[PDB]
DNA sequence: GCATGCTCTACTGCTTCGATATCG
DNA sequence: AAGCAGTAGAGCA
DNA sequence: TGCTCTACTGCTTCGATATCG
DNA sequence: AAGCAGTAGAGCATGC
């Protein structure tokens, strides 16, 4: 289910004719949207939580690698759509992994052009903002850069 | 300001001429200098842009790295400028030369094409040539005929066809240059015609009302019992009022 | 469609005698069908630069197609006219091209019947967009391919029949395989020579339509018509200059910020004001304040009374004339009141007077709308299209003084002689081709950097004069005309 | 009783791009 | 930004 | 004072830059 | 201007 899938979406960037890739991104990212909700066990829950991040196949090197073309956007705009909602449908277990995700929409927000682009992706670093109005990690995002 | 030029004709009808110009595009002089609020001094703005190729995260280059690249196709092609100002055109000087001419007066209204309309005047100073050229438009005065001239105003204009009409009047022999299209500059595009159109034909009492519509809205009727047209409203009369 | 794309394939007889040289040493037909092919990419790479252009070899000895059948190779796909698609395409020019083809495919087969025009259906359906014009440029030379066998005829023109419902239309661009048009054949079953289109005419043009503004003439307070205001002589210029970095060959994307207050620092657009300075003393303003005070009216036209065509001289002029059309996006008989106007507009030779505001905040200017009646023909030569035209007016400083009083009679001995001149000299006019010499050599020159054949190629400007064949055609009267009253004497 | 769930179309905006005024 | 022809400042006689 | 190199100078042409439907 | 795309929000049917 997962992890087939990411792989079938690093293949998906890795292939030739980068149309049929186009739609593949698009199905791929909205069929994993729903292979995830099905969940309300405990189990595969704290799997995704480290499931979704990895280093050598993920989808913030997914994101990263495909930013630098004109092609790709209804893809990577629905992933960026989703984790929006991956910080509500799930709470605080995300609270290390989320400096890499500050890092991963500043990056697609000052790289990429179209705005559709730029909304959900600004929704998502203000919607962290407001979750983590915790003790720590205020100095860990670097403000006076951000700012 | 007095401008000499030389047309030719042919050969060898080397006429010393003057030109000026005549109705134009006015435009105002003065510009909005942008200065900085509760100082009252202009020298606190330092404008400065960045060539800045990010594409990433940021990287700000200085300025010798900058080709000039033009788009092709579907690609980009490099070679900047002074390989194009060497392979540019050549323009050989300017020109007031005669290319042909048209009995049939077959340039109209509707292709002029131009900002301004150049007075091209006479000689003066020994004015065999001035002479010349008042028997030229009295040549060209009696019968319809159209005169191409090709322009220059010096080496960096493009040069440029154009109308020469004749102009008769009573203190003044004058001719008067207007530009005119090169074939890129046209378009032509299908419209559906309204005579023969078999849904959009009006009425005869319609036809009657635009014709008390102006009838009672014209401006121009003759009188004073010569019958010489007087117009009410003359367009040409008013002052500028934008920059009033 | 608006956003509407064109469409064209190039299907290559090259099988018998077209690859022979007909044992003719005069011409060779492979390579004027490639040199008319590389004709029409180079011109409309940057005439009409989006429409869709593929090449097709038929009749050849291997064989490149998605249902995979034989003897047909297609061998670019439907896309841009592309630099990368003529450098790989004109390797076969020439004897050295026929044996580079030679080697690379083959030439000659028993070549195919109905598959090639099922190869170009399933060429075409592929694309998904919005295709208007679907054409078939064939370049060949037999006229019976198939005068053996009658069942390939038969399904040949059964498959053409297919072709031509669904809307794709061929136009077979005639070798010259007897020279003069001999072959009054029979092909009349599958249709729907003469090269020079294909050859020259068309080095610098360009193809759009769009309407510029689509205003509303109001004539007393509540009669409201609805006319788009199209544009028709617009000269055209040459593309903006791209700005490219050095190494990596990509554009630069540049910024832009204002400081250095006697402090440094960074601006924002309300810390700054506008400003003027008139001999001593300056003044301040706002940037809603300096756009505020050149604000009168509404966007629109406001008709202020009537005029014949008799006072306003051709001497009077100050920018292009644009066209004012009665669209539809008020009522269904605004185009019956613009009918009706025109028409008596026309038949009593008024013209309108009307002040004209273009868009939201600009002064008004004075427009005069001269009527159009169209010209059409027998076969349609529809030159006018009918509607109203606009013609600016000047106003105050526009018309300047000459210096003026000046004021000397010739002598009528000239007449005559000058008239029997501009009756030597008389040419009809023109309809077009008076192309652009600076335009039309940075087309050249930019021709040969990504194609870089030799040098800047043909440069000819069709605005010069030629005194070499004006001083035979008028003859030796020059002199007499110089010297018959007046002598400059030096 | 209003507390919820569900569905189709006009108002807002997006994006390209051609023109236009304007600065240098 | 880049020429351009009258208008003079002062070298040369 | 009489002549000319030259040191401006208002004065125009064009080329690139936001503004906008 | 030319076209697309979303969607906000008021209008169809059944619920502690």
């Amino acid at each position: 289910g997962v992890r087939c899938s990411l792989l079938r979406l690093q293949e998906t960037l890795s292939a030739a004719d980068r149309c049929g890739a186009a739609l593949a991104g698009h199905q791929l990212i909205r069929g994993l949207g729903q292979e995830c909700v099905l969940s309300s066990s405990p189990a595969v829950l704290a799997l995704q939580t480290s499931l979704v991040f990895s280093r050598d196949f993920g989808l913030l090197v997914f994101v990263r690698k495909s930013l630098n073309s004109i092609e790709f956007r209804e893809c990577r705009e629905e992933i960026l759509k989703f984790l929006c909602i991956f910080l509500e449908k799930m709470g605080q277990k995300i609270a290390p992994y989320s400096v890499e995700i500050k890092n991963t929409c500043t990056s697609v927000y000052t790289k990429d052009r179209a705005a559709k682009c730029k909304i959900p992706a600004l929704d998502l670093l203000i919607k962290l903002l407001q979750t983590f109005r915790s003790s720590r990690l205020m100095d860990e995002f670097k403000i006076g850069e951000l700012f | 300001i007095h401008w000499p030029c030389r047309l030719t004709i042919g050969s060898n009808l080397s006429i010393r001429i003057a030109a000026y110009k005549s109705i134009l595009q006015e435009r105002v002089k003065k510009t909005w200098t942008v200065v900085d609020a509760k100082t009252l001094k202009k020298e606190d703005i330092q404008k400065e842009t960045v060539y800045c190729l990010n594409d990433d995260d940021e990287t700000e280059v200085l300025k010798e790295d900058i080709i000039q690249g033009f788009r092709y196709g579907s690609d980009i092609v490099p070679f900047s400028k002074v390989d194009e100002e060497q392979m540019k055109y050549k323009s050989e000087g300017k020109c007031f030369s005669v290319l042909g001419f048209c009995k049939s007066s077959q340039v109209q209204r509707r292709f002029f094409m131009g900002n301004q309309v150049l007075k091209v005047f006479a000689a003066r100073d020994d004015e065999a040539a001035a002479v010349a050229l008042s028997s030229l438009i009295h040549a060209l005065d009696d019968l319809d005929m159209v005169a191409i001239v090709r322009y220059a105003y010096d080496k960096r204009a493009n040069p440029q066809v154009g109308v020469a009409f004749p102009h008769i009047k009573h203190n003044y022999e004058c001719l008067v240059y207007v530009q005119l299209p090169f074939m890129e500059d046209l378009r032509q595009y299908m419209f559906s015609s309204l005579k023969n159109s078999k849904k959009y034909a009006p009425t005869e009492a319609q036809l009657n009302a635009v014709d008390a519509l102006i009838d009672s809205m014209s401006l121009a009727k003759k009188d004073e019992k010569t019958d010489t047209l007087e117009d009410l409203f003359p367009t040409t009369k008013i002052p500028n009022p934008r920059f009033q | 469609k608006y956003s509407g794309r064109d469409s064209l394939i190039f299907l290559v007889d090259a099988s018998k005698a077209m690859f022979e040289s007909q044992s003719e040493d005069e011409l060779t037909p492979f390579d004027m069908s490639i040199q008319c092919i590389q004709s029409v990419y180079i011109s409309k790479i940057i005439s009409s630069d989006r429409d869709l252009l593929a090449v097709v070899f038929y009749g050849t000895e291997k064989d490149k197609n998605s249902v995979n059948f034989k003897n047909i190779y297609v061998l670019q796909e439907l896309d841009n006219p592309g630099a990368k698609r003529i450098l790989e395409l004109d390797q076969f020019k020439g004897q050295q091209g026929q044996k580079r083809f030679q080697d690379m495919m083959g030439h000659g087969s028993d070549y195919s019947l109905s598959e090639v025009l099922w190869v170009c259906a399933n060429l075409f359906s592929d694309v998904q967009f919005k295709m208007s014009h679907k054409r078939i440029m064939l370049f060949t030379n037999e006229d019976n391919p198939h005068g053996n066998d009658s069942a390939k005829a038969s399904r040949a023109r059964t498959k053409a029949g297919d072709l031509r419902d669904t809307g794709i239309f061929l136009d077979l661009m005639h070798l010259k395989k007897p020279g003069g048009f001999d072959i009054s054949l029979f092909y009349r079953d599958i249709i729907s020579s003469k090269l020079e289109d294909l050859l020259r005419k068309v080095r610098a043009k360009e193809t759009r339509k769009r309407a510029l503004s689509r205003l509303k003439l109001k004539l007393n307070k509540d009669i409201v018509i609805s006319v788009g205001i199209y544009n028709l002589v617009q000269k055209a210029l040459k593309p903006p200059p791209i700005k490219l970095y050095r190494e990596t060959n990509e554009p630069v994307k540049t910024k832009t910020r204002t400081f250095n207050t006697s402090t440094g620092g960074l601006l924002l657009p309300s810390d700054t004001k506008r400003s003027q300075i008139y001999g001593s003393r300056q003044i301040i303003l706002e940037k809603e304040e300096t756009e505020e005070l050149k604000r009168f009216d509404d966007p629109g036209l406001m008709l202020m009374g009537f005029k014949p065509l008799v006072l306003l001289k051709k001497h009077h002029y100050l920018r292009p004339s644009l066209f004012v059309y009665p669209e539809e996006s008020l009522v269904i008989g605004s185009s019956t009141l613009f009918s009706a106007l025109l028409i008596k507009c026309l038949e009593k030779e008024v013209a309108a007077l009307c002040r004209y505001t273009p868009r939201r905040n600009i002064p008004p200017y004075f427009v005069a709308l001269v009527p159009q009646e169209e010209e059409l023909d027998d076969q349609k030569i529809q030159v006018t299209p009918p509607g109203f035209q606009l013609v600016f007016l000047p106003f105050a400083d526009d018309k300047r003084k000459m210096p003026f009083t000046e004021k000397i009679m010739a002598t009528p001995e000239q007449v005559g002689k000058m008239k029997a001149i501009v009756e030597k000299l008389r040419f009809t006019y023109r309809s077009d081709s008076f192309e652009n010499p600076v335009l039309q050599q940075h087309f050249r020159n930019l021709e040969a950097l990504a194609l870089d054949l030799m040098e800047p190629e043909q440069a000819v400007d069709l605005t010069l004069p030629k005194v070499e064949a004006m001083n035979k055609r008028l003859g030796s009267l020059v002199d007499e005309f110089k010297e018959l009253v007046y002598p400059p004497d030096y």
